[PDB]
């Protein structure tokens, strides 16, 4: 029993500290059934979704464009669903998704590490250690956005109010 | 007039061909197309005729 | 190892340093699948049209022939302003050229059976290839301004149909799309 | 006279080592690989047969 | 008039078709044998 | 109308053309003689 | 010291953060910059000068006018087409200059043999000359750049905003 | 074998099939499939034809009161003549259908099938090297089934004229 997140459960068979983040929290049966190199870039792209969409909520609500009308998130949506801008962006996310499929292709062969598109322009995490310390930031920024942008849309569907919105007057149900 | 016209066109395209084929050979699509024989050509100008 | 085109798939094990505009951009395994001759001779066919195409985007609307029914500043409209005549002709003299260009090698399996390099039709009235880095920074300029203009022109086209304005007059008084 | 000239010859700006330059001009690879039916099978598979879902094996 | 052809759009299946075909004509063109063999047909093929 | 008639001249070219080119591809070598 | 940027060109002091003369020839490079710097002496002398003179047939011919303002009249009259039009016959052999230094010969980029003073005549002067036509024709281009921007937020001329 | 195109004209001329094809039969199986179906869609349900073209039609189908015996499909409308009348050149199928125009879509479809099926003969007969004769012989009912249908519908001057 040395999971090291959760004493009485025992460390998973393949949860090695290989991977950034890995403190052993696997209670169910999921990285035994599936590869944990899918797994990983699964995680890693919700995440990655989950803090634009955080980010994208915050500031559409903040600042919206001089163009489009004054929209909640989710309103914004269903305009831009029947609008057109959201086949666009649907389109675009598609096409970067088509190499994402190779490159999900790779990381199934090897070669790829699960997550990595070489992506860094500002030539930053230089030295290993610093990449192993935003490796750990990413993953842990990642799943808490991924917690806290379902928080923000369950929110608002059930006081029909913003994130910042419902900071302030809080409204208690 | 139609007639006339018709049959200049005719006589000029038929002098034109027959310096054509006095000066050339037959081509790879055709010579691979046709039998060259006395009867072939018999039965060419007889479904013509 | 990796493609330098895009870092995280790769090289293509058919993409060395050999072909010019080659960055390592295939990630569809196109060159494992289809040869490489053929590949770039079709690319470099439909850069050069559209180089042409571009090009004739731009005079016809500033210039017209005065040939009746020439006088369309929408090229799209001008394809079916023209007669149709004289486009069969155009595009018989057009198949005339590829056929004589070939030499009959019209199929992937015998166009290249005597080498006669990819893209390579003999057209050079001026010795510009007699330098061999020359040639091949021309290679790549080629290359460059054929995927740049097939862009270009696939843009044009599709602008003119949506705003059935020429692009440069498209330019000037933009008028968004939700305006037509 | 045919352009036949030892100073005759293309000049460009850009440096011969610059990416996407070739390092043999005009190449033609001897492709001993898979027929253009196979290549062409390949591309349906895209569309009927793509790697998406072999990941989640 | 001309060949039944009323609408241009018409002129698209005369040529188009007999191109493409021949051009797969021309893979078989290409393969065969064409000098001349002076006989009543070619058995090259 | 304009469909069918396009349609019908499409068929009716495809045919004319397979029956064409096929005639025009050594048809006297197709015997049994040939060798 | 950047890659590719050698001591031999005046004017050089290792400025480079982009790695342009890496991945472009040096002469070409500095042909261009040449060509630029000339050019923009030329474009803020007759700019800050056609708000004082401004000619005598000129003012009843394009009313005031000024700058970009300028330019679009012109283009309707006709000088903008004869200066075009003549600068391009001087740039087409320009154009053949540039191609016989990059063929190889003994030209070097800028020289176009213009010193009709023979001021070039004392080796040291000249290669002074050098850099201060350099540094006078970024100075220029700087300069230049300014006017446009400030005549496009103001609509006034480089003296206006002095005077 | 060689080419795709070589292989298209193996299968077309393969002695192997359990009905030969043929150049011939390239032509002839079309044709002749749109006519057999065709003729027997009229000869079930066609409507009457004014075969007169006095307004007075005449019913030859099946579902119109006609046995085996009486049932015929009815030749062109007078009115039509020797024009040829395809679908497309009438203004509604009813229409077509009211002149005789399926009378001339199978007669057409059917003389063009039969000249197939002699010539069809004739490359079967060559396929298998033997004497080529045996279409000489098929062209006497082929000649009596284009004068009937054809020939003496163009003396005539209209196809209602025809069998
Ligand atoms: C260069 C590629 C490209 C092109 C040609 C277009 C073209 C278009 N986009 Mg798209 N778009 C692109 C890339 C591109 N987009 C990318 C990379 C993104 C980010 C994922 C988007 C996100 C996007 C959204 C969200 C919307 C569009 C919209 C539009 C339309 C606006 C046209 C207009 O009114 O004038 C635009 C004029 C200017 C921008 C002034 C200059 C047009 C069809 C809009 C649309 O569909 O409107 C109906 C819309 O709402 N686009
Ligand atoms: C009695 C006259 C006569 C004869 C026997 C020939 C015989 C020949 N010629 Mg020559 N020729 C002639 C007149 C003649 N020619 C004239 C007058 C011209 C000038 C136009 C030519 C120009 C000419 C050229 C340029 C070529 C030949 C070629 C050939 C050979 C193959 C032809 C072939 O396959 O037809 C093919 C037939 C067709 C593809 C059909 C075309 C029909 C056109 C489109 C008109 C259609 C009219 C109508 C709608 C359909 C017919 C209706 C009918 C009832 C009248 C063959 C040896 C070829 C060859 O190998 O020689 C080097 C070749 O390249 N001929
Ligand atoms: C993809 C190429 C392409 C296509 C399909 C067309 C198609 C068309 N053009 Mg455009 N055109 C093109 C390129 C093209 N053009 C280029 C490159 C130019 C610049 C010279 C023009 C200039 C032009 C004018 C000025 C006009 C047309 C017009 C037309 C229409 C009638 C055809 C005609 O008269 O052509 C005329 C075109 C030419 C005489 C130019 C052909 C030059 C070729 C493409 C370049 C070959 C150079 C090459 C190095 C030589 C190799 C030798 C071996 C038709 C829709 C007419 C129209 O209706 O417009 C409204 C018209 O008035 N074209
Ligand atoms: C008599 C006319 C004629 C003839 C015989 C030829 C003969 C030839 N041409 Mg063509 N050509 C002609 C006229 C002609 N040309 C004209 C007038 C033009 C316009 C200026 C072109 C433009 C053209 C191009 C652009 C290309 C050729 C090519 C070829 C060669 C291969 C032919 C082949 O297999 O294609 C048979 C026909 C097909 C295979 C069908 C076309 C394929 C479709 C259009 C692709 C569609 C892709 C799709 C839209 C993208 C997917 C989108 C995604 C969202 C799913 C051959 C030598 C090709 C070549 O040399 O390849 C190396 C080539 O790339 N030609
Ligand atoms: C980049 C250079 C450049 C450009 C594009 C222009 C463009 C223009 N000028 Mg400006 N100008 C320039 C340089 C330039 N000028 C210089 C260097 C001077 C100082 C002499 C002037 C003085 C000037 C005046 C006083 C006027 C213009 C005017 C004009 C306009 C009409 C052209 C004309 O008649 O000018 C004529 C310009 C000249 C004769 C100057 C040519 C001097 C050359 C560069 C000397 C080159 C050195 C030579 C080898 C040695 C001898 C037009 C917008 C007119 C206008 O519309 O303004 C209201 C006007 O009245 N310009
Ligand atoms: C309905 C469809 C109607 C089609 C009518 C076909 C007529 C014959 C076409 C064969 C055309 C064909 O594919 O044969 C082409 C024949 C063989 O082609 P290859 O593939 O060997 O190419 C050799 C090169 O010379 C290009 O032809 O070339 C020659 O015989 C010499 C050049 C004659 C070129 C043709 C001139 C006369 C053509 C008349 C049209
Ligand atoms: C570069 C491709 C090309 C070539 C290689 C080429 C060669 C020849 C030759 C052979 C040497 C002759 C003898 C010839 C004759 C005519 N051509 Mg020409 N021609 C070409 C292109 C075009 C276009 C684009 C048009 C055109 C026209 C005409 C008309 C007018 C008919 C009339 O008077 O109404 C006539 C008589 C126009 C057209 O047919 O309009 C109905 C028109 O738009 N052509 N053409
Ligand atoms: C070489 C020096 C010089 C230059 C570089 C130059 C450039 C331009 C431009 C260039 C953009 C325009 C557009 C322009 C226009 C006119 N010039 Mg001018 N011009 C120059 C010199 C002279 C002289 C010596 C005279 C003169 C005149 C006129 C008149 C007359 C009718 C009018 O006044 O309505 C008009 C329209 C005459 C005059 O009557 O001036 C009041 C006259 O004597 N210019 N001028
Ligand atoms: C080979 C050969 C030789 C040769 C030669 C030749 C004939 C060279 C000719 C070359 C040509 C004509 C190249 C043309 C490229 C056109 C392009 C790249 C257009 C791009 C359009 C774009 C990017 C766009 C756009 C637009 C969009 C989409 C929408 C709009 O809202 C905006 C905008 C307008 C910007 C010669 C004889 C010299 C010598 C030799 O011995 C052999
Ligand atoms: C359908 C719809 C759309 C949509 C939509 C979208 C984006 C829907 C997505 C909703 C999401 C992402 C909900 C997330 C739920 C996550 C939960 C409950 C986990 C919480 C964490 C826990 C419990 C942690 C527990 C834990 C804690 C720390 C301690 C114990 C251990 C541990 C287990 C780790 C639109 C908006 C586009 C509009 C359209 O018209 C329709
Ligand atoms: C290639 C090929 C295919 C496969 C089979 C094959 C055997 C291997 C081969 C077949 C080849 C075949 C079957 C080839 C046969 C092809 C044929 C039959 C060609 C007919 C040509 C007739 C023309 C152009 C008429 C011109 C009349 C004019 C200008 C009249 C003018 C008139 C005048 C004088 C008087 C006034 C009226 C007017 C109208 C004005
Ligand atoms: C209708 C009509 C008009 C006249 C009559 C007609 C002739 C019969 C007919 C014409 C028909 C014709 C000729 C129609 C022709 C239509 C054409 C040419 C359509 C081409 C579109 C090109 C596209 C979508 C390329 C997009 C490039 C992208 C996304 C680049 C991506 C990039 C890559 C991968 C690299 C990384 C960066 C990024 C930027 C991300
Ligand atoms: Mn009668």
């Amino acid at each position: 029993d040395f999971s090291a997140a959760v004493p009485f459960l025992k460390r998973p068979s393949n949860l090695d500290g290989a991977y950034i983040g890995d403190v052993g929290f696997d209670p169910l049966g999921f990285s035994d059934v599936f590869d944990l190199r899918v797994l990983r870039e699964a995680e890693l792209k919700h995440g990655r979704f989950a803090m634009l969409a955080v980010l994208g909520f915050i500031v559409q609500e903040l600042y919206t464009f001089p163009f489009f009308p004054k929209m909640a998130p989710v309103d914004a949506h269903d305009y831009f669903v029947k609008q057109g801008g959201g086949s666009q962006i649907i389109f675009w996310i598609s096409f970067v998704e088509l190499f994402g499929v190779v490159a999900l292709f790779e990381t199934l062969q090897g070669k790829r590490e699960p997550g990595d598109f070489a992506f860094d322009p500002l030539g930053l995490a230089k030295d290993e250690a610093t990449l192993e310390r935003y490796r750990l930031a990413e993953v842990k920024h990642a799943r808490l956005a991924m917690i806290a942008i379902g928080g923000f849309i369950h929110q608002y569907w059930v006081t029909k109010q913003t994130v910042l919105e419902q900071l302030g007057n809080f409204k208690s149900l | 007039e139609d007639i006339v016209g018709g049959h200049i066109w005719i006589g000029f395209t038929c002098i034109a061909g027959g310096f054509w084929h006095i000066l050339t050979k037959p081509f790879a699509w055709a010579r691979r197309a046709y039998v060259w024989s006395g009867e072939a050509y018999l039965s060419y100008s007889l479904v013509a005729v | 190892d990796r493609s330098y085109s895009m870092p995280f798939l790769s090289r293509p094990p058919a993409l060395d340093g050999t072909m010019a505009g080659d960055v390592g951009f295939d990630p569809l395994g196109f060159s494992n699948y289809f040869d490489l001759k053929w590949l770039r001779e079709a690319e470099l066919k439909h850069g050069r049209i559209c180089m042409l195409g571009c090009l004739g985007f731009i005079t016809q609307e500033k210039i017209q022939l005065p040939l009746p029914g020439f006088d369309n500043k929408v090229a799209t409209e001008a394809f079916f302003s023209v007669p149709a005549g004289g486009l069969w002709q155009i595009f018989f003299t057009l198949g005339a050229i590829e056929i004589l260009s070939n030499g009959g090698k019209l199929a992937p399996a015998d166009m290249f059976a005597e080498g006669r390099a990819p893209g390579d039709l003999g057209f050079d009235p001026l010795n510009l290839s007699g330098d061999d880095a020359a040639l091949r920074r021309f290679e790549l300029a080629e290359l460059k301004h054929a995927r740049l203009a097939m862009i270009g022109l696939g843009g044009m086209l599709h602008q003119m149909l949506i705003t059935k304005q020429a692009p440069l007059e498209q330019l000037a008084n933009f008028q968004p799309i939700q305006y037509y | 006279a045919g352009c036949t000239t030892p100073d005759w010859f293309g000049v460009s700006q850009v440096a011969e080592d610059a990416p996407g330059v070739g390092l043999l001009a005009k190449a033609a690879p001897e492709y001993n690989g898979p027929s253009f039916r196979e290549g062409l099978e390949y591309v349906f598979s895209f569309v009927w047969k793509p790697p998406i879902l072999i990941a989640w094996k | 008039e001309a060949l039944g052809v009323d609408d241009g759009r018409l002129l698209v299946p005369l040529v188009l078709i007999p191109v493409f075909i021949a051009i797969l004509f021309s893979n078989f063109a290409s393969t065969q044998d064409n000098e001349d063999f002076f006989d009543t047909y070619d058995q090259r093929r | 109308m304009f469909t069918l008639k396009i349609v019908v001249y499409t068929t009716v070219t495809l045919f004319v053309s397979l029956f064409t080119f096929g005639f025009l591809s050594n048809d006297a070598s197709r015997n049994p003689n040939r060798k | 010291r950047p890659p590719g940027l050698d001591g031999t060109y005046v004017g050089d002091i290792g400025f480079d953060p982009l790695g342009f003369s890496s991945i472009i020839d040096m002469r070409w490079l500095r042909e261009a910059e040449l060509k630029h710097g000339r050019v923009c002496m030329l474009a803020a002398t007759g700019m800050i000068v056609q708000d004082v003179y401004q000619f005598p047939g000129v003012t009843k011919s394009f009313g005031d006018a000024k700058m970009t303002t300028l330019h679009d009249v012109a283009v309707k009259q006709g000088s903008m087409q004869q200066l075009l039009v003549w600068l391009g016959f001087l740039e087409i052999f320009g154009f053949v200059a540039i191609v016989q230094m990059l063929q190889g010969s003994d030209r070097q980029p800028g020289d176009f043999g213009f010193d009709p003073l023979n001021c070039a005549a004392n080796p040291d002067a000249l290669a002074r000359r050098q850099l201060v036509e350099l540094k006078n024709g970024r100075l220029a281009m700087i300069a230049t750049a300014g006017m446009l921007h400030h005549f496009f937020i103001t609509g006034k001329g480089p003296i206006q905003l002095i005077t | 074998s060689a080419s795709l195109w070589e292989r298209f004209c193996s299968w077309i001329t393969s002695t192997d099939n359990r009905l030969y094809i043929g150049w011939f039969g390239v032509l002839m199986i079309p044709t002749l499939l749109t006519a057999t179906t065709v003729y027997i869609i009229a000869f079930i349900a066609a409507p009457p034809v004014d075969i007169d073209g006095i307004r007075e039609p005449v019913a030859g189908s099946l579902l119109y009161g006609n046995n085996i015996i009486t049932g015929a499909v009815i030749p062109s409308s007078a009115s039509i003549g020797i024009h040829f009348y395809p679908i497309w050149e009438a203004a509604s199928l009813d229409e077509w259908l009211y002149n005789g125009g399926p009378y001339q879509l199978i007669v057409d479809h059917f003389l063009l099938g039969v000249c197939g099926w002699i010539g069809r003969e004739w490359e079967f007969s060559y396929r298998l090297g033997m004497r080529p004769w045996i279409s000489v012989a098929f062209t006497a009912p082929v000649a009596a089934a284009s004068a009937v249908f054809l020939v003496y519908p163009i003396g005539q001057g209209s196809f209602s004229d025809g069998m």
